[PDB]
DNA sequence: AATAGATTAGAGCCGTCA
RNA sequence: UGACGGCUCUAAUCUAUUA
């Protein structure tokens, strides 16, 4: 028989310093930290979809529900919950005609009309930007389903712009970095889903009983995305620092020409949460490699720690290196010969690739969510997905998959990475969830990666999220 | 005097009723209302009336198209107006306006007089109104507290579902390895097999390495294909037991420890391939494995089968077992796969959406005790004298948190 | 300095002659939108460098650096951060207006 | 250029009620 | 591209051995 091990759940953090487990239940009770006033938005698009737009902020300012109020909490309103103003009155129109829009999506060849829209929307917002009064929070862009349909890399129509991503979304988040205009794009089905239908009278995506956990998404992206903090963890130790790195393939160039991302996560001091993104891009030449050459990773890791310094003061009493590869010896000593005498460098390998479920023997819910096996000093199984009693229901469908984490280098105790691993999942701000699968340093370093991979041009990027995510 | 007493229907505006309660109640006002309450019975009536007689200080109802015409409400109202004109006070009842159906011409004879506060086009710029109605008319309150508002949903709503300390006992998808032959043996058939002979084809598990041949079985076995193999000196046979490679406690210059671990599960993998070869089981292609499936394990779905399937990989990490993964696979008449793999993905999605824990638990238990050789394992023949004996129950994990399943 | 004077300016502000000079009756009560001491984001800069600058005895020279340390604070909170700010308010010591001319 | 094991990344489709 | 989860298909690279 094998033992396993509970971990508690971590809770989080509102206005009035209380504390919650859920978002939602939160975020209704008491509000979030900062306090805005109002949301100014300017929305490019065309007719219709301003009129679809204006529609929607009309339909949050009221009270939402879902079909069960257990299982998902409800939604009483955008003011209700944030204290500030988003309304469809401080909204200023740039229109873009249809026929431009139909005209460029025709050539035949993705990479050119993919740039040429990116390049019509962007103009706008540019021009806009540059030379106008009007002061704006958030750029809404709304999309056309014919411009979704066909703009996906693996696109099929029934040389100078060919070094760019074939994506609209990120080759248009990417050309916009330099300016710094916080921006969120929607398509045109997604704020009017009634409307649009398949050949059976029927809605394509139906959100009908689902409507109130939109709104708590698409209101807590952009209460985040227009300078607002919804919540921060309420159990970060001092002196330790999180650090994430992801691997991305910079195609579409002679060299494959690996390049890497970091994110960072640690403690303000003044109780604070920092969690920014800790990029320039480093490269290593050889194809199907994962590993940093001694010079990439010891900039890397000089430029954190110095981050960290400038921030708090001092250097970091330890540093957890969260990662979904091995490091190699080179790895390591490169890391080793920039740290500090006094400071522990843990290097820390999360998978998901390997096979292990555990069947209750009687009913037909699943394992409780912070289960744990520990194989060895070094090594354990964590379900970061599972039942939830809260919500009386789980976070997956079938029966879901841990993680494997690994102590890969250094010395550390299993059961405190359990329990950091499983807080870190309770910040996925681009997402209104009861808890996330997977921590946030591994994700939102991912979603920078695939950003600043889509063009070449960019040099010395943003690190605040609002302008990635 | 301090309640505010909130009138409404049970069943049906419970979701403004909870609303507005807790955050009243948050505001640091005091309320009594039937939702806030457990244990209820032979508490309606009786106590209604003394609380709305002697404690009330105000009377709001919830107005809408459930509460208007409801006996509980009305009578409520009935003995509201009474303490109304028992008090010298004329602004006792409030009526809040919530329903877009109901009209404000079809209010009823109780409260048509009456001037309400609006909640229909949004409810921030209502609650604010009775904040405002409030204190303009000075009714009690403490200073404000909303921690006290979390203590009480939890008193209700988390007690009634927490984490509880209960012993359970699991089964997970993996299967012990409880033999392995004594010594593997390498044959030196130097420059005697052919150099092509593609030795993936032979009767028993083997495995090429330098010169030498890694297998289990015995010195000449596999005489059929390699003919001139009877003339062979028996002692150049470089024997290496199984347990000390295993535990790790081996290395030489022939072979690294973890070579060693590597030919094993290679031997251990093609093993289990022949044996289900041997079972007579239908095979699929996956993209870099196969898997097994038989011609309950096999229903119905419109007008395809569904087949239950199983696919084994063999580990020595962290102990020595066989991994299991489920599928399901979809034929036209039960014989012959659809060769749509668009088309047996969807199918696939659309078909595990209805099994729970239990199916894919028992249909995997099934599927493997239909595996067992006689009573309670399983054996892959490694040679003519050599076999591989694997349990046919998986690994039992246990816990002592879980959830009371409170329907 | 930039709080006080956007507190002192949200209430009523009167001149000495209210015929030649009409009096103020305070921001909120002009403009019909808010602005005070909370949707502020402050950037520290350090006297430190200021001072360091503005002793190169090259008028150009030190126009162009002071330019550049705030210019370059600027422009990496525009682009790099989800912060929403209409009007970037500049408040320059008087030693530098005075010693910025040709 | 083959045979393995073992580890990495990339796309792309489907479900969310009850 | 409003989220998240689970699947399936397609590339690499490394290691040992053989040619
Ligand atoms: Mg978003």
């Amino acid at each position: 028989m094998k033992e396993l091990i509970y971990i508690e759940e971590p809770k989080i953090l509102f206005a009035h310093g209380q504390k919650c487990t859920d978002a939602r239940d939160g975020l209704a009770l008491f509000g979030p930290l900062n306090n805005l006033y109002g949301i100014k938005s300017g929305v490019i698009g065309t007719k219709q979809g301003l009129k679809i737009f204006r529609d929607y902020l009309d339909h949050i300012q009221k009270p939402i529900y879902n079909s069960n109020s257990i299982t998902r909490p409800m939604f009483p309103g955008f003011e209700a919950v944030f204290d500030c103003k988003w309304e469809s009155t401080g909204i200023t129109f740039k229109e873009v005609t249809n026929e431009d829009i139909g005209k460029f999506l025709y050539n035949s060849s993705t990479h050119k009309r993919t740039y040429d829209l990116v390049s019509l929307f962007i103009d706008k917002i540019i021009s806009a930007n540059k030379n106008e009064d009007e002061n704006v929070d958030v750029w809404f862009v709304i999309v056309p389903d014919e411009i979704y349909k066909y703009c996906r890399p693996n696109s099929v129509l029934p040389a100078e712009t060919y070094n760019y991503d074939a994506q609209f979304h990120d080759q248009f988040k990417a050309r916009l970095l330099k300016h710094t205009i916080p921006t969120q794009i929607f398509r045109e089905s997604t704020l009017a889903w009634r409307d649009f239908k398949n050949a059976f009278g029927l809605p394509i995506r139906d959100f009908s009983k689902i409507e109130g956990h939109l709104a708590w998404t698409i209101s807590t992206a952009a209460f985040y995305k227009a300078g607002g903090k919804p919540w921060k963890l309420s159990d970060v130790r001092n002196g330790v620092c999180y650090l994430g790195l992801v691997y991305k393939k910079v195609e579409k160039s002679k060299n494959p020409r690996n390049a890497c991302c970091a994110a960072q996560m640690f403690l303000d001091n003044g109780d604070g949460t920092v969690f920014k993104g800790e990029v320039g891009p480093w490269y290593n030449p050889k194809n199907g490699q994962y590993h940093l050459e001694p010079k990439e990773a010891k900039a890397l890791l000089s430029q954190s720690l110095q981050s960290y310094k400038e921030q708090i003061g001092e250097y970091p009493k330890e540093v957890f290196i969260h990662a979904k590869t091995r490091f190699n010896h080179q790895e390591w000593d490169a890391f080793l010969e920039v740290t500090p005498k006094e400071t522990n460098l843990v290097g820390v390998t999360i998978s998901k690739t390997k096979p292990l479920k555990l069947y209750k023997t009687e009913g037909d819910y699943t394992i409780l969510r912070g289960n744990a096996y520990v194989v060895n000093e070094r090594s354990a199984f964590l379900w970061t997905v599972g039942y939830v009693p809260k919500i009386q229901t789980a976070l997956s469908m079938e029966v879901p998959n841990p993680l494997f984490i690994e102590i890969n280098k250094g010395e550390a105790d299993i059961k405190q990475v359990l329990k950091d691993i499983l807080s870190l999942t309770k910040l996925n701000y681009n997402a209104c969830i009861f808890a996330d699968g997977e921590p946030v340093t591994l994700r939102f370093a991912d979603k920078i990666g695939e950003i600043l991979t889509a063009s070449t041009d960019i040099k010395t990027p943003p690190l605040a999220f609002k302008y990635y995510i | 005097r301090n309640k505010i007493f909130i009138s409404h229907a049970t069943p049906d505006d419970n979701d403004f009723t909870r609303w507005l309660a807790l955050k009243l109640i948050g505001l640091g006002y005091e309320v009594w209302c039937d939702i806030l309450f457990l244990d209820k019975g032979v508490d309606f009536w009786s106590n209604i009336e003394k609380v709305i007689r002697e404690d009330t200080c105000k009377f709001l109802l919830v107005s809408s198209s459930y509460s208007n015409q409801r006996e509980g409400v009305l009578k409520e109202l009935a003995v509201a107006a009474k303490v109304k004109k028992q008090l010298k006070d004329d602004k006792f009842i409030i009526p809040l306006a919530i329903d877009e159906q109901l009209s404000y011409d079809d209010i009823n004879i109780d409260i048509v007089r009456l001037n309400a506060i609006d909640f229909k086009m949004s409810w921030a710029r209502g609650l604010k109104d009775i904040l405002e109605a409030f204190e303009k008319q000075k009714v009690p309150k403490e200073v404000a507290d909303a921690s006290k508002s979390n203590l009480l949903y939890q008193q209700i709503f988390l007690h009634d579902k927490s984490v509880i300390e209960k012993e359970e006992i699991y089964d997970s998808n993996w299967l012990s390895i409880l033999s392995f032959p004594e010594e593997l043996r390498f044959h030196e058939y130097n420059w005697m097999l052919p150099k092509r002979f593609d030795v993936r084809e032979l009767t028993f598990p083997a495995v090429r390495y330098k010169n030498y041949l890694c297998t289990f079985a015995w010195a000449y076995d596999f005489t059929y294909h390699l003919p001139k193999t009877e003339t062979y000196h028996k002692s150049k046979t470089i024997r290496i037991p199984t347990e000390e490679i295993l535990s790790g406690s081996y290395d030489s210059n022939f072979i690294r420890n973890a070579e060693c671990k590597r030919l094993i599960v290679q031997l251990l993998n093609k093993a289990f391939e022949l044996r289900m070869k041997d079972k007579e089981v239908q095979e699929y292609e996956m993209s870099n494995k196969t898997a097994y499936w038989l011609e309950m394990l096999v229903g119905k779905q419109k007008d395809k089968n569904w087949h239950f399937a199983i696919s084994g990989a063999s580990k020595l990490y962290p102990f020595p077992v066989l991994m299991i993964s489920s599928h399901i696979f979809f034929t036209a008449d039960g014989k012959k796969l659809i060769d749509s793999s668009s088309v047996q993905h969807s199918s696939r999605r659309r078909q595990g959406k209805n099994w729970w824990n239990n199916t894919w638990r028992t249909k995997l238990l099934a599927f493997i005790k239909y595996l067992s050789d006689d009573d309670t394992s399983f054996y892959l023949e490694m040679g003519s004298e050599e076999k591989v004996f694997v349990s046919n129950e998986p690994v039992k994990f246990k816990g002592n948190v879980s959830y009371n399943i409170p329907e």
